[PDB]
């Protein structure tokens, strides 16, 4: 595999969070206007691009066997029973 | 404060008022013709200066990024504010329309 492995393990057991500051990012993104625009830009556009799913490799994989069309059903039109397409990515 | 005149006497305060309207209504150009003023007795004329401007109240700046700001929260371009030239005015109508509505 990698025999480096055991000790890169060492290194960052466990990853940690960088968003220190939660609640007064929260306060900015709230009241700050430059802020708000500028994220709401990004999100708003980066939300309506459209997916294409083209060809398959041969080579296997965790979600194996899923169909095109479903997959395309999915990504492109309706992620779960509950929630739009336009939601999820945004909250993505 | 058009002038200030000084004395260390005391002046009949009656008088004294109509002494100054009689000043100022005769040397302003509009109500009278007289500009010359010869004082007597000691009164002194007291040199002055005005001691906070207008000049120092350039906001003009300030206001103006306050006014950026607001516009820019809604994501409207300023040459529709103003209305620019041809080559300005054509794409920024796609540009309000495509980006933000």
């Amino acid at each position: 595999l990698n025999p480096g492995q055991r000790i890169i393990r060492d290194m960052e057991p466990v990853s940690h969070r960088t968003n220190r500051k939660p609640f007064t990012t929260g306060q900015a993104y709230s009241k700050i206007e430059i802020l708000n625009r500028t994220a709401n830009m990004v999100i708003d556009s980066a939300a309506e691009c459209s997916y294409t799913v083209g060809d398959k490799y041969n080579i296997v994989t965790y979600a194996n066997g899923v169909k095109t069309k479903t997959l395309d059903t999915l990504l492109n039109v309706r992620p779960n029973p509950f929630m739009d397409i336009s939601t999820f990515r945004r909250l993505v | 404060i058009g002038l200030i005149l000084e004395t260390d006497e005391i002046l009949n305060k009656k008088l004294r008022e109509r002494k100054q309207e009689e000043l100022q209504l005769d040397y302003n150009p509009s109500t009278g013709q007289s500009s010359v003023l010869i004082l007597d007795g000691g009164m002194k004329a007291k040199p002055y200066s005005q001691i906070s401007s207008f000049k120092d109240l350039d906001f003009k700046e300030d206001i103006a990024g306050f006014n950026k700001s607001i516009c820019l929260a809604f994501g409207v371009p300023q040459v529709l504010i103003d209305g620019g030239n041809n080559a300005n005015i054509r794409p920024n109508i796609e540009l309000f329309y495509y980006m933000t509505i």
